[PDB]
RNA sequence: CCAUUAAUGA
RNA sequence: GGUUCGAAGACGAUCAGAUACCGUCGUAGUUCCGACCAUAAACGAUGCCGACUGGCGAUGCGGCGGCGUUAUUCCCAUGACCCGCCGGGCAGCUUCCGGGAAACCAAAGUCUUUGGGUUCCGGGGGGAGUAUGGUUGCAAAGCUGAAACUUAAAGGAAUUGA
């Protein structure tokens, strides 16, 4: 990642981040994400630069794979956009998902049936998924978040810039993360294009799928 | 810690944040060690080491932990120095 | 203390020489007029001359009837 | 009595992979099971019991009154701790809070004053430690002087293995649960100010959890 | 108005420690600073720093440690002998392992094992660990 | 007042989960089922849990029911997650491409493309909701 | 102990307003800590609107309106139910009720 | 209500002014 | 629209 | 000079009683000028000056920079809007910076890891802001200001019932 001719950035990600849009940012700006912004349009909306949200997935990409364990990540959605991302991800890395109705204290009280103590987290959302970070300010779990321009930095650990509303952004990015962590660990090479289409990442909404329901037969 | 002669009499040295300069409690319940993986310049994948990295719970109850940890990987070669 | 000076040792002497009397043992100590009003005089013991026999009520809860003397 | 372990440390407990609590400290994993200090720590461990407080509500029918149990429990080397628990009978109550003061023992530190020969015996450094308006500061003291301490936190000293310490009280300290909970805090922070004789970097070993990750998932779920 | 500069560029650098900042930029630049910033550097509690040098009160930037807990100031100018400097590190210092109270003196602005050393007194300025 | 407690509504919840197949829709078709694959003790609680297992079938039939985990409903939601579309919205002939993203790419490596349309910049900046 | 950060009024600065008297008492009220209703009113609402709009002489000639602007105390108001007390953390919650209806 | 002491008071200094302004 | 007061200790 | 309102006071109601709440009046007053007194829950119950420590959306002042819309239309430039920046002015929202007993506070923080400089003021509650002495004022009153004696509580924040 630090000056490697292998870890650079692609022309087919840099069309695919372009088609997006996961450098269009929000309206809003935070405190913190002001080091991940390189020029504010007209209509009020930020840049993300791509380059540097290509380094944080790298990051990301190593904070993952040096997990020895693949079954012990959990990867937290609470919101209806990413439920089908992180189901299929776990799906296709090995981590354990959760796709809506996140238990307050599943890492803090035994009793509980779903009960773990993970090593490593992965956040959609920040204000979706707020509690996550409350109980890895008590259990030593470090926290890997999609964020955007405006969400805060709050008892999060490594942070890629995205756009976190877009429902193909966000599946977009979720693709781009699971290629990483399969090239970097000894699965799938470099080489060739990965072979599972990124649109069954994308979260689909009822009416498209009645749309499409009502347009295959 | 050593007395007169020299022997390491504590019973644990405790952890140092890498970002901030200060030791870590045993109730300190939010210190993190990050692992960074390393990638083989001639193949492209996991080797086997690691780069450790602690993160103090003040740190992270502020808002200041992912640019300490860029900031860290930068300066030992992790992100390249163009960013 | 308030004032941090280098020569404020006459000030820090003369607000906390007005301030002693404020204190309630230290007035007692160092007015007469408590010793004056004494009986005793600052002293301990004291004889006199029995003149009536006083029956006192006492007070809150407790209920009794004292035996005091006027001396 | 036979103990089924619930959390992973407490698997590595069972599977005695691990030498002390000494890495747990390291690491600052929570203790959450009562039976990890009974196992490492359980042959010298001692219980005390400093006040029973008989809190009470106002309800409909009269007060309900509730006991609140402080145990100070601790072997004389290193390792003490401070239990609160309020239940409705006072054995319960004290049960309770000998489980909670197991899940949340501290280490406590010893130094040097001047001198630096043969064993650590006061507390190396002006410190402090308060809840409430209860400030406790602890201060270092000479060898052959003693606890010059309050009793309570004479015993909790005498627990600890400090055999010289000088203290200093400030505020309502009849409030024995804040004054208990305030040199808590001072032998907690004891390991917790920053040391001018750890200017040594510090050498990451690797963790438990990552050392016997392969164990942890082949003996159970 | 600013009457101790000493005093307030500590508090400053005190701050600084206190939030966590890598580098801190004190305002004004005096001789006494100065000196107590290299106090510091010779005995390891901050790191090398420099001085913007205007033909002003100069500013200073200073590359910061953790490994300084807390810069005090002990206002006014009191004296210090041989014979009340035991008590001084008994009820100002944390330990008698590590920490500095400085004095200035006419051989030099030093701390207390150096005033030990040199067997002379002066007046005192702060404390540092 | 009509009203169904937790002790029946959890045990037919149960009963529905683990007999979907041998339960239908006719009331006294799968209370007699009910009856002999569930030790009831009373006639009255047995037509309670009866009746509300034939109200969780006619949401069954009008719907997906949340708070229950059937196969064949679990295989058709993995069928509809394991679908695959056709050509993607992500491999477009024209882009839209703004002129701030156009100078950015300019200044990273790429910065001259293929099927890239830079277009021009929205004039006029209002773009806050006025107060009050 | 202190209630309300800016005390039970819209003062921060200013120190002193003018009075207002009250419309339901007469009470005097500092002009930034009355309750102040700006009340419209069609002069007539339901019932004679059908009445007025066959017995007018012009035809489709708009109503009129009633403007006032009603001050009102804390005793006034809440007595006639215009504020009511609410839970301390939803004190500071300013917002307006909405205009559904 | 104090202040209604402190009137009374007042009452009562103006009647020990008058009765000592009589000798 | 009017509505005042519940003797001391436990 | 007294329009309105309205201490005192009169009268009519309610009440066991009203020498109050309610209503009809109504003197002094409320309005202006020349002389008084210096008292307020005169409060932000938070003295004045100085340095540092999260941001966010504003607003007011003055200045600066930049797509555009609209008037002097006949362009530049000035007025009115849009986005920022600069110094403080009243402010508001989140919060494990930090403090406090808590309510809360970006100050009420930089406090047992206690020291930036400086004026006033408190030492349990009553007696009591009382007596006396001095002083100011036409008076009412204002400033300084006790003691004797009496009591183990008085008080602040917060919780649960009623």
């Amino acid at each position: 990642s630090g000056a490697l001719d292998v870890l650079q950035m692609k022309e087919e990600d840099v069309l695919k981040f372009l088609a997006a849009g996961t450098h269009l940012g929000g309206t809003n700006l935070d405190f913190q994400m002001e080091q991940y912004i390189y020029k504010r349009k007209s209509d009020g909306i930020y840049i993300i630069n791509l380059k540097r949200t290509w380094e944080k997935l790298l990051l990301a990409a190593r904070a993952i794979v040096a997990i020895e364990n693949p079954a012990d990540v959990s990867v937290i959605s609470s919101r209806n956009t990413g439920q089908r991302a992180v189901l299929k991800f776990a799906a296709a890395t090995g981590a354990t998902p959760i796709a809506g109705r996140f238990t307050p204290g599943t890492f803090t009280n035994q009793i509980q049936t779903a009960f773990r103590e993970p090593r490593l987290l992965v956040v959609t959302d920040p204000r979706a998924d707020h509690q996550p970070l409350t109980e890895a300010s008590y259990v030593n779990l470090p926290t890997i978040a999609l964020c955007n321009t405006d969400s805060p930095l709050r008892y999060v650990d490594i942070a890629i810039p995205c756009n976190n509303k877009g429902a193909h952004s966000v599946g977009l990015m979720w693709w781009m993360l699971a290629r990483e962590v399969l090239r970097m660990r000894g699965t799938i090479s470099r080489e060739h294009p990965w072979e599972v289409m990124p649109d069954l990442y994308f979260y689909r909404d009822p009416e498209e799928i009645e749309k499409e329901e009502q347009a295959a037969a | 810690m050593q007395n007169d002669a020299g022997e390491f009499v504590d019973l644990y040295v405790p952890r140092k944040c890498s970002a901030s300069n200060r030791i870590i409690g045993a109730k300190d319940h939010a210190s993190i060690q990050m692992n960074v993986a390393e990638v083989d310049k001639v193949t492209g994948r996991f080797n086997g080491q690691f780069k450790t990295y602690a993160i103090c719970g003040a740190i992270r109850r502020m808002g200041e932990s992912d640019d300490s940890i860029l900031r860290l990987a930068k300066a030992d070669g992790i992100v390249s120095k163009n960013f | 203390g308030k004032c941090r000076g280098l020569r404020t040792a006459r000030k820090l002497r003369s607000h906390r020489r007005d301030q002693k009397w404020h204190d309630k043992q230290y007035k007692k100590a160092h007015l007469g007029t408590a010793l004056k009003a004494n009986p005793f005089g600052g002293a301990s013991h004291a004889k006199g001359i029995v003149l009536e026999k006083v029956g006192v009520e006492a007070k809150q809860p407790n209920s009794a009837i004292r035996k005091c003397v006027r001396v | 009595k036979e103990w089924l372990p619930v959390t992973k440390l407490g698997r590595l407990v069972k599977d005695m992979k691990i030498k002390s609590l000494e890495e747990i400290y390291l690491f600052s994993l929570p203790i959450k099971e009562s039976e990890i200090i009974d196992f490492f720590l359980g042959a010298s461990l001692k219980d005390e019991v400093l006040k029973i407080m008989p809190v009470q509500k106002q309800t409909r029918a009269g007060q309900r009154t509730r006991f609140k149990a402080f145990v100070a429990i601790g072997d004389y080397n290193g390792h003490v701790g401070l239990g609160v628990k309020c239940s409705k009978e006072v054995a319960t109550a004290i049960r309770g809070a000998i489980i909670l003061a197991k899940l949340s023992i501290v280490p406590v530190r010893r130094g040097y004053w001047g001198n630096k020969i043969g064993k650590p015996h006061t507390v190396p450094c002006k410190v402090t430690g308060r809840c409430g308006s209860v400030l406790v500061r602890l201060i270092p003291a000479p060898r052959g002087t003693g606890i010059v301490s309050a009793p309570v936190p004479k015993k909790l000293l005498m627990m600890a293995g400090i055999d010289d310490c000088y203290t200093s009280a400030r505020g309502c300290t009849a409030t024995l649960g804040n004054f208990a909970k305030a040199t808590f805090d001072a032998i907690s922070k004891t390991y917790s100010y920053l040391t001018p004789d750890l200017w040594k970097e510090t050498v990451f070993t690797k963790s438990p959890y990552q050392e016997f990750t392969d164990h942890l998932v082949k003996t159970h779920t | 108005v600013r009457m101790n500069v000493l005093a307030d560029a500590l508090k400053s650098i005190n701050n600084a420690e206190k939030r966590g900042k890598r580098q801190v930029l004190i305002r004004p630049c005096s001789k006494v600073i100065v000196r107590f910033l290299t106090v510091m550097m010779k005995h390891g509690y901050i790191g090398e720093f420099e001085i913007i040098d205007d033909h002003r009160a100069g500013k200073i930037v200073v590359n910061l440690t953790g490994r300084l807990n807390k810069c005090g100031v002990i206002s006014p100018r009191f004296d210090v002998q041989l014979k009340d400097l035991e008590k001084w590190q008994n009820n100002l210092l944390p330990s008698r392992q590590f920490g500095f109270i400085v004095l200035t003196t006419s051989a030099g602005i030093m701390d207390h094992e150096e005033a030990r050393r040199k067997h002379t007194g002066g007046k005192i300025l702060g404390f540092f660990f | 007042g009509r009203v169904r407690t937790k002790t029946v509504k959890k045990a037919a919840r149960v009963i529905i989960e683990k007999y979907y197949t041998r339960l239908g829709n006719d009331f006294h078709t799968n209370k007699r089922v009910c009856e002999e694959i569930a030790i009831i003790p009373s006639k009255k609680l047995r037509n309670k849990i009866a009746g509300y297992v034939t109200h969780l079938m006619k949401r069954i039939q009008r719907g997906p029911v949340r708070g229950i985990s059937i196969k064949l409903q679990e295989e058709e939601r993995e069928r509809r997650d394991n679908y695959v579309p056709e050509v993607s919205a992500l491999d477009q002939e024209i882009i839209e491409v703004d002129p701030d993203t156009k100078e950015m790419l300019k200044l990273l490596d790429f910065g001259s493309l293929s099927n890239l349309q830079v277009t021009q910049p929205t004039v006029g900046m209002n773009f806050k909701t006025p107060r009050g | 102990t202190k209630k309300r950060r800016n005390n039970g009024r819209a003062k921060k600065g200013r120190g002193h307003v003018q009075p207002i008297r009250c419309t339901n008492c007469a009470r005097c009220v500092p002009k930034d800590k009355a309750i102040k209703k700006f009340v419209i009113r069609n002069i007539v609402e339901a019932a004679a609107v059908r009445d007025i709009s066959e017995a007018s002489v012009f035809d489709a000639y708009v109503l009129p309106k009633l403007y006032v602007k009603l001050h009102y105390c804390v005793s006034c108001a809440i007595h006639s139910k215009v504020v009511r007390n609410r839970s301390r953390e939803a004190r500071k919650d300013r917002t307006p009720p909405p205009r559904f209806r | 209500r104090a202040k209604w002491r402190k009137k009374r008071m007042r009452r009562l200094k103006r009647k020990r002014r008058k009765m000592r302004q009589r000798s």
